[PDB]
């Protein structure tokens, strides 16, 4: 198409954000995924493969 | 113009700037005779 780019940016703006927010919830599963390994002793969980 | 002090006021009052966008999102989208001369207002009467 040929329409006004306002989608693009504004997918591209709103896309970084969530990517910021979401790697933040990911630093928080991740504190979350490496306490369940230290309490457990096993390698990153027992339900799913490493 | 009204870019500027968009920025500078936030975001709520975005919508009153809304007809404005458009009429800029149309722009990268998309002889006169008189009036008013008063010869109206102008009378002639015979019967005086």
């Amino acid at each position: 198409g040929t329409g006004s780019q306002i989608m693009g940016n504004m997918f591209g703006v709103f896309n970084s954000a969530v990517l910021a927010l979401g790697g933040i919830i990911i630093m928080y599963t991740l504190m979350v995924s490496t306490m369940n390994t230290a309490h457990e002793g096993q390698m990153l969980g027992q339900k799913w493969s490493s | 113009d009204f870019i500027a002090e968009a920025n500078a006021k936030g975001w709520i009052m975005a919508g009153s700037y809304f007809f404005d966008l458009v009429k800029l999102n149309g722009s990268a989208t998309e002889d006169q005779f008189d009036t008013g001369t008063g010869l109206d207002k102008s009378s002639f009467d015979p019967t005086q």
